[PDB]
């Protein structure tokens, strides 16, 4: 039951219309993240509804305010999607420019509600933050945003390190763990830009989704950045297995 | 009154039948049998010889002639009549002649009366004074024609060349071929691309074959092509001549009315003219069964090949290459079933052998099994060598039967005696159904029924429904009048009139459609037309029913959006879509649909489905036989259709992508509708693309171009790009895919990797070649910030690449795409076409693109092959280092001041000045400045625009200055030499009597200046005169004395040569500061966004610095903006020549004509613009409409007879001057003189002249924005301070109460021009490029004698100050003081570092320097340091004077003589006429030039104006090169070479 989902990526413009910040939140100890409207509203359309996609994010301060976060560039990497979680090389993307940020977000995709987090989110964090020494739990927060009908909410999250700890201390399938819990997660205080753009880095080759290449897909995986706008999900360069059986 | 089109389109189209009755031919007779009908028709008696009536011999014909009827001894019946018609007339001619009858030798005929008029005295033609177009209804057939004349026009070195809608020539193929073959469609492409207009005009016979085509609805076609050329030999008085070839048709007077063919030139040959007489046969099946149908035509076909079996061959034609063989072999097996088929093979013949010895080797499995029995196949299915194999053997009589397709009745002359038509119904993919067939398939395939002098008669059998025999006996007794088919496409044929521009009003359209055919039909045929007899009588002119025809066709245009059509007026005006729309022959309704439909979120399936909705398939069905066949299909689209797979739309969706995946399809109509669906598939698309393009959408444009390759290529573009190339097996290519080995590392891997990557390594040499020679470009950029809203990118292209003729052609077109940083908007999009002889250079491209608040972090530069899948790069540009520019301060505002009389100046002398110059009252400008200027001594600055009288201003600083300081020198700078002169001239008339002292104008003699500067007082000069002198200030007292230094158009430091006028403005203050002498400067420009930085460098106090806005003109100023969409200029000129004179009508006005100025970009262009105003004028009835005063006035007659030029005198006779380079002064002077009196209304004047010029107008044209530069090869945009300059000359406020100016540019450039014509300009230093000679100069007067020294002087520049507003500009990191100071130290020593390498200086203990004699030398001289060092580099101990001349011809400043287009052939020319001259000298290299017009002078060789006027310039430069290479030869030593020099 395949096609349309390829035809239902048409309407991803749609959604812009209605982004939301989710502001249901009071904890202006948030050190607070801004967000820029352009490259969000590209990483919709580039979506796909009926899985899960991801990035990793690279951030400026503002000169005049430390703590006060402006996320300013994402990175897309090579990854297999799967409907309720993502695969992500221990590969980690590196570039002048992203040693020149301060190196922190990484963000995923709902299809649908969240009224919970995802372990494999945590664990992605606890992971990322077992192998990025720079990146530090307290600075490095997490980002979700859905595909609500018609619409997207964008929110925000931090890890504990009672949420450090229990990713450190699990290594689960964990569909209903203890420790899966809220002093191990936190709600973080996130914002949307207008005031100005950012931009994309992308894989070398450019083919960030592999899903049917995921037999090309590895968790070892070498690859490097270039600073390339993105290809849409769905585009030929995607997909080009379709077009290989039917060459006679 | 809105007509519905629909009904009056005739449905049937080439079958539409009519005539109500058919007269049969005496003899005729009917058989009627048990399942068939028979109509027989006796072959017809050739008609005996007239009285008289012999044959020409070809001895007869003049000798010249005779070598294009070699082989030939006497024309035949026909021709020979025709004779004095075809080649000793020149008038229009129409040949009504039975198919066969020799047609092509008669166009032959006609050829040569025209090379006849081109034949030059010593024999040869002038092949490049005419050209001679020949119209084919195929293309099959024109691949015919093409062989025939090639043979046939060897002789007289004629080139024939092909053009169809699939083979496209080149420009320069075009320039090389003298006649063309061509299609309807494509010459009406052709014609409607507006690119061969220049061409058009160049061709002098037209040939029209088988122009009866006007019954079938591809009629309309070549209508247009005859209106159009009508409409131009009418208008134009261009004579080509039209040759309309025609079969023997009722209404053929009318068509010679139509063709405007004289009754004596109306040429009617009956069918007993045919070489052969054919005796014809109509079946008409009467079964009402369709099956019983279908079953009587197999009857027929055995028993008519039965009755001709062994007697006379059959050439049997199908419609279908499978039905070759299916019915081939069931006839064969009928002819095994009845054992007849031994009649057909005489058995132990030799043709048997040779039947059997060819079927062993033919590699057609069924032609093989065929050919033992004497049966053969033919169709386009089979390969080359098998075709011309079976050609051959039916010549030579061996095959008795041959099966074929109407592909060989069109593409091979190979009569037979009996022709065999098995059914006469064809599948028609435009119509989704099956047709009759066409008469000219019929004409084609009767054509060759009979063999020429070996039957004695032919026999044709034609088998076809009983119902429409009586349509084919219409067709072939001269019966079925031809009707025209033009209102299918009176829309789309009306539009290319308007996207032409030839109609632009109901009373234009209603003229142009009163040339169609369907205008002579409608008014010899109403009641055809749906017009009653009442109705005719009551407009007996058709008048209404005509403009409610073109009413209705407008509405439907204007609603498509491809006019703009005023109800009221009847004004109607092309739009872009339209032009587009033209030129791609799309539908207004598919155009209309994508209107709607396309959006910048279109998906890739959305473009699919946008093309599948295109309404030229509105009439696909989908069939319910094939919806099973669609479904294998459908499950196999690698794109998803949104669309029910039951709709129309889906099915040419799937077929599409088929064809791109190269999908084998069972149905043999499904293949003919993918093949339809493909044809149309690559002009649609690149249409598309154009619209996209125009509504600057950059991801759907990346893929709209990809799909057009994709239709190109066959592939999708995830294939890798070596598929592109056919040469290489896919099979190798697929090892790679398999293997997932990426492209771009295939560049890094050597032939043996590559082969050894492959399992194969034989393939691995050929492949790294196709490797290396796969198109890739480099990209290198220089950013140049201009504003902090705008900057520039130059964008050096790179190619890396082996050029390859087979693979690459003569050219390869790329898209140059800037894209935001999200990709969405295309900022900016230009073609970059690389030519093959200019595929091993560089190409620089300069843009500018906009910048927005918020600043975007980054910018890509995309370039795209046009044709190359996956040949694109793209390159981001990084603003993490974009400092931008300060904010420009605010403009000074223009104060409402009581303007100031004349009398307001003192001194009674001074206001003679003025009364003498027209100045009653100052203007508002210079009455709020006149204050600071004239009581006040203070620094000043005025950027203010053209026309306010700013030349005033420095008046006034020089009166004021020599009333208070007479004795006190005054020193005036202007850039520009026309300038100088003008203010000179004008000056030493008015301001030398007020002021009694001598006025100078330097000439560049430095001895001569130097007394010059001494006896004047008042010294004019241009920057690069009075640097020469300003050198030995210290010594020269005179420089010392200097008090007033005034530098004029101070915008132009922001040229080329800039740096020397900063330099100059630079020391002037220096020198003032170290002779406690404040020397006042006075600074006039335009307006100035930085006005104040150069005020600040020039010591101008802030209530000094003046700073106007544009829109503050004294003259209010109209600019109107045209953009062309034309990237080839000479196109775009003949584009612009129409609007121009259509601007006069509006914007000028009739019955009060104002004056207008046009520039043109050359000499060349000058007068034939000219002649066009004149023409269009003479096209309007009023060729005199420009000229206001009587043509008896005396001063008029006078000054008429003063004219030199003819061409001049006559042009002014009608109101209209042009002027150039070449005019004798007096001439110019009278047309200055006729325009300010107003005398004459325009003036052509080019863009070299216009600071000569002194006429001021109403309305300023500016005809293109571009000229072209040989050094580069690149057509360069005029600089902005001379658009400045052209726009400042709309000026008359005592004559004219407002200003008009129309600026026609390419749409590219109108954002760029539009930005800074409105806007004051900014200017930047250039001295960084010059620093050399200024630093030697200074270094050779111990100005400067250590390197700090020369950091000090700079400290005065204006580039100093400029460094810090933009240092990005400057590639400076940061704007602290040690970054300046950093910055600066760099420059000086990679300056110094220059000139020591040099060896202009010496750098004592790496701080102090001291000038050599090569310096020294320069420096007195005044030559470039590049020069000096090639001298000391290219003098040796043995050059000799061949050798100086080359050397000296090398020097820089010869860099700068301007190289013109096609100059490079005049210059070979020369080279010819010139002794000992090398034949491989690069004639594009002005070096080359400078040598050749040396050797020239030498020899004395009468030169063209132009060349003498550039001969002056060289002998001129030439005597300092002399002089300096005497000094540089004595420092070495060397005697006998400073002897030669």
């Amino acid at each position: 039951e395949w096609r349309v989902r390829a035809i239902s990526s048409t309407n991803l413009h749609l959604r812009t219309q209605h982004i939301y910040v989710n502001s249901d939140d009071v904890k202006d100890t948030g050190y607070t993240y801004i967000l820029p409207k352009n490259i969000l509203k590209k990483f919709i359309t580039i979506s796909d509804l009926r899985t899960q996609i991801a990035g990793f994010m690279y951030g400026v301060s503002p000169p005049d305010n430390p703590q006060v976060k402006e996320i300013r560039c994402i990175v897309l990497v090579p990854q297999t999607g799967s409907h309720q979680q993502v695969n992500l090389p221990t590969q980690l993307p590196d570039h002048e420019l992203l040693r020149d940020f301060e190196p922190l977000g990484w963000m995923h995709t709902q299809p649908n509600e969240l009224p919970q987090l995802s372990p494999q989110d945590v664990t992605t964090h606890a992971k990322l933050l077992t192998d990025n020494i720079s990146w530090d739990g307290e600075k490095t927060v997490m980002i979700t945003c859905s595909f609500t009908p018609g619409s997207v909410s964008l929110t925000a999250y931090k890890l504990t390190p009672s949420g450090y700890e229990w990713g450190k201390a699990n290594t689960d399938k964990g569909n209903n763990p203890k420790g899966y819990m809220p002093t191990h997660y936190e709600k973080v205080q996130m914002l949307l830009s207008d005031r100005f753009l950012g931009y994309f880095m992308v894989p070398s080759n450019g083919v960030w989704n592999y899903n049917f290449q995921g037999q090309r897909w590895s968790p070892a995986m070498k690859f490097d950045v270039c600073l390339s706008n993105p290809k849409e999900y769905y585009h030929e360069d995607h997909r080009p297995v379709h077009f290989h059986n039917f060459k006679a | 009154k809105m007509l519905d089109l629909n009904d009056l389109t005739f449905s049937q189209g080439s079958h539409l039948m009519s005539n109500k009755r058919c007269e049969l031919p005496d003899g005729s007779y009917r058989r009627q049998k048990k399942s068939y009908e028979e109509i027989h028709v006796p072959a017809l008696k050739p008609r005996p010889f007239a009285e008289g009536e012999k044959l020409v011999s070809v001895s007869e014909l003049p000798k010249w002639a005779q070598p294009a009827f070699d082989g030939y001894k006497s024309l035949n019946r026909i021709q020979s009549r025709l004779c004095d018609s075809a080649l000793r007339s020149k008038e229009h001619l129409l040949l009504c002649a039975p198919t066969g009858a020799g047609k092509t030798n008669v166009a032959l005929l006609t050829m040569l009366q025209e090379i006849g008029n081109h034949l030059a005295e010593d024999g040869s033609v002038k092949l490049d004074e005419f050209k001679i177009v020949y119209i084919a209804p195929m293309k099959s057939l024109v691949q015919e024609m093409v062989g025939s004349f090639s043979k046939r026009l060897a002789p007289f070195g004629i080139t024939v060349g092909e053009m169809t809608g699939d083979a496209q020539m080149s420009k320069e193929q075009f320039m090389a071929t003298q006649v063309i073959v061509c299609t309807p469609e494509k010459y009406d492409v052709v014609t409607r691309k507006g690119g061969e207009r220049a061409y058009n005009q160049m061709v002098r016979l037209l040939i029209i074959d088988e122009i009866h085509l006007l019954h079938d609805d591809r009629g309309p076609v070549l209508e247009s092509i005859v209106v159009r050329t009508i409409r131009q030999m009418e208008q134009n008085h261009d004579e080509c001549r039209l040759v309309g070839l025609s079969a023997t048709l009722p209404n053929y007077q009318d068509v010679a009315t139509f063709l405007r063919v004289k009754p004596e030139h109306l040429h009617f040959f009956d069918n007993s003219y045919r070489p052969v007489p054919l005796e014809q046969q109509y079946i008409g099946v009467t079964e009402k069964k369709a099956l019983k149908r279908f079953q009587a035509m197999n009857e027929v076909v055995y028993d008519k090949i039965m009755e001709h079996a062994g007697k006379s061959q059959v050439l049997v034609f199908v419609h279908s290459r499978k039905e070759t063989a299916k019915t081939a072999k069931a006839i064969r097996d009928a002819c095994l079933e009845k054992d007849t088929l031994s009649a057909f093979m005489r058995e132990g013949s030799a043709s048997t052998e040779i039947l059997r010895t060819e079927a062993e080797q033919a590699k057609n499995l069924d032609l093989k099994d065929l050919l033992p029995y004497g049966f053969a196949i033919h169709h386009a299915g089979m390969n080359r060598v098998d075709r011309t194999l079976v050609e051959d053997l039916f010549a030579d009589r061996h095959i008795q039967v041959l099966f074929s397709t109407a592909t060989l009745a069109w593409g091979v002359n190979l009569p037979a005696h009996t022709v065999i038509i098995k059914g006469t119904q064809i599948y028609n993919p435009e119509k989704g159904r099956w047709t009759e067939l066409g008469a000219l398939d019929i004409m084609q395939m009767l054509g060759r029924a009979g063999r020429p002098q070996y039957d004695d008669r032919g026999e044709g059998i034609l088998i076809t429904n009983h119902s429409e025999l009586q349509y084919y006996l219409s067709l072939m007794n001269q019966q079925l009048p031809v009707e025209s088919q033009m209102v299918s496409r009176l829309t789309d044929m009306l539009n290319a009139e308007v996207v032409l521009g030839t109609v632009s009003s109901v009373s234009e359209a209603t003229n142009w459609l009163g040339y169609t055919f369907l205008f002579v039909r409608m008014l010899k045929n109403p009641t055809l037309y749906g017009i009653t007899h009442e109705q005719a009588r009551a407009d007996p002119l058709l008048e209404q029913r005509r403009a409610d025809l073109i009413h209705t066709a407008c509405v439907l245009l204007d609603k498509a959006g491809l006019i703009k059509y005023d109800k009221r007026s009847g004004i109607i005006q092309a739009t872009e879509l339209g032009r587009i729309a033209s030129h791609f022959y799309c539908t207004y309704e598919s155009m209309q649909t994508y209107n709607k439909l396309l959006v910048e979120t279109c998906s890739d399936i959305d473009l699919f489905r946008i093309f599948s909705m295109s309404s030229e398939f509105k009439l696909l069905s989908v069939r319910d036989e094939e919806k099973l066949e669609l479904q294998k299909m459908a499950e196999h689209a690698p794109i998803p259709i949104k669309e029910n797979l039951d709709e129309a739309s889906a099915k040419t969706n799937v077929l599409l992508q088929a064809y791109i995946s190269q999908l084998k399809l069972e149905g043999f109509a499904l293949q003919a509708d993918m093949v339809f669906v493909a044809q149309s598939a690559g002009r649609l698309f690149r249409a598309l693309f154009e619209i996209v393009l125009w509504r600057g959408w950059a991801g759907l444009a990346q893929k709209v171009l990809t799909l057009c390759k994709m239709v190109t290529q066959r592939q999708w573009g995830s294939l890798n790009p070596l598929h592109q190339f056919k040469k290489i097996p896919s099979e190798v290519v697929r090892s790679i895919d398999k293997k997932n080995y990426s492209f771009d590392r295939l560049y890094d891997l050597d032939q043996h990797q590559l082969g050894d990557l492959i399992k194969m390594p034989k393939m691995g040499k050929p492949l790294f070649k196709f490797i290396r020679q796969f198109p890739k470009l480099e990209m290198t950029t220089l950013i140049q910030p201009i504003t902090r809203t705008t900057m520039r990118i130059e964008l050096t292209i790179t190619p890396d690449f082996k050029w390859d003729e087979k693979v690459h052609g003569s050219a390869e077109g790329f898209w140059i795409f800037i894209e935001d940083t999200d990709g969405e908007k295309i900022l900016h999009h230009e073609f970059f076409l690389l030519k093959q002889k200019f595929c091993s250079d560089e190409h620089v491209v300069k843009m500018i693109v906009p910048m927005f608040d918020p600043m975007p972090p980054l910018y890509y530069v995309r370039i795209v092959s046009d044709r190359w899948i996956g040949a694109e790069t793209v390159l981001p540009i990084s603003f993490r280092h974009l400092i931008l520019p300060e904010k420009y301060p605010p403009p000074t505002e223009l104060l409402d001041l009581q303007p100031l009389p004349i009398s307001a100046v003192t001194n009674k002398e001074f206001q003679t000045v003025f009364a003498e110059s027209g100045f009653k009252v100052f203007n508002p400008i210079q009455t709020q400045v006149f204050r600071t200027v004239f009581e006040s001594n203070e620094n000043v600055i005025v950027c203010a625009p053209n026309g306010s009288g700013k030349t005033a201003i420095a008046e006034l600083a020089v009166l004021r200055h020599f009333e208070n300081t007479p004795e006190a020198k005054a020193v005036y700078i202007t850039p520009m030499e026309d300038m100088a002169t003008k203010v000179y001239a004008d000056w030493k008339r008015r301001l030398e009597p007020a002021i009694g002292h001598t006025i100078v104008l330097l000439t560049g003699e430095q001895t001569m200046d130097l007394k010059l500067a001494q006896r004047g007082q008042l010294i004019i000069s241009t920057p690069e005169r009075w640097d020469n002198i300003s050198r030995r200030w210290k010594q020269r007292k005179s420089v010392q004395n200097v008090k007033l230094f005034i530098a004029d158009d101070l915008h132009m430091i922001g040229a080329s040569n800039g740096a020397v006028f900063e330099v100059v403005c630079s020391r002037t203050r220096y020198i003032s500061s170290q002779l406690e002498s404040a020397v006042r400067v006075v600074a006039l420009s335009s307006s100035l966004t930085n006005a104040r930085d150069l005020g600040m460098w020039l010591g101008c106090s802030a209530s000094a610095t003046f700073n106007f806005m544009p829109s503050t003109r004294p003259v209010p100023l109209d600019l109107e903006i045209k953009s062309f969409n034309l990237s080839h200029n000479a196109s775009r000129f003949a584009a612009m020549e129409r609007p121009v004179y259509q601007a006069i009508c509006r914007h000028a006005g009739k019955l009060e004509p104002k004056p207008a100025l046009v520039f043109v970009p050359v000499r060349r262009q000058t007068r034939p613009v000219a002649v066009a105003l004149l023409t269009m004028a003479l096209a309007d009835g009023a060729p005199k409409r420009f000229l206001r005063l009587a043509e008896h006035d005396d001063t008029f007659q006078a000054l008429l007879a003063d004219i030199e030029d003819e061409s001049l005198r006559e042009s002014v006779s009608c109101g209209v001057g042009f002027l150039h380079e070449g005019t004798a002064p007096k001439d110019v002077h009278i047309v200055q003189q006729l325009f300010e009196s107003n005398a004459i209304q325009v003036c052509v004047v080019p863009r070299g002249m216009c600071y000569q010029i002194e006429m001021s107008a109403y309305l300023v044209v500016v005809m293109d924005t571009q000229f072209y530069n040989g050094k580069y090869h690149v057509y360069e945009d005029y600089p902005i301070a001379d658009m400045l300059h052209m726009v400042g000359l709309a000026n008359r406020p005592i004559l004219d109460s407002d200003a008009k100016c129309v600026v026609m540019c390419q749409t590219s450039k109108r954002a760029y021009y539009k930005k800074f014509l409105c806007d004051p300009l900014p200017v930047e230093s250039h001295l960084d490029h010059c620093l050399h000679d200024h630093f030697n100069a200074e270094i050779v007067t111990k100005t400067i004698e250590n390197k700090q020294d020369a950091i000090d002087y700079l400290t005065w520049t204006l580039l100093y100050r400029r460094m810090t507003q933009n240092p990005n500009y400057y590639n400076l990191q940061g704007t602290t003081h040690r970054h300046l100071s950093d910055a600066l130290s760099e420059l000086v020593e990679l300056t110094l570092k220059d000139l020591e390498n040099s060896k202009c200086i010496a750098v004592k203990d790496e701080m102090d320097t001291v000038s050599l004699n090569l310096g020294m030398i320069a420096s007195y001289y005044y030559i470039s340091y590049q020069t000096i060092e090639l001298f000391s580099m290219s003098l040796k101990e043995k050059t000799k004077t061949r050798a100086l001349i080359e050397i000296i011809s090398a020097s820089s400043e010869f860099g700068n003589v301007p190289m013109r287009h096609k100059e490079d052939v005049i210059l070979r020319q020369l080279a010819e006429r010139l002794p000992g001259q090398l034949k491989n000298q690069k004639f594009t290299d002005p070096h080359v030039k400078v040598n050749l017009l040396i050797h020239a002078h030498l020899s004395r060789v009468k030169l063209t104006a132009e060349l003498n006027k550039d001969t002056e310039l060289i002998v001129l430069r030439a005597c300092r090169l002399v002089q300096a290479c005497v000094d540089v030869l004595s420092s070495n030593g060397w005697l006998s070479p400073a002897i030669h020099a």
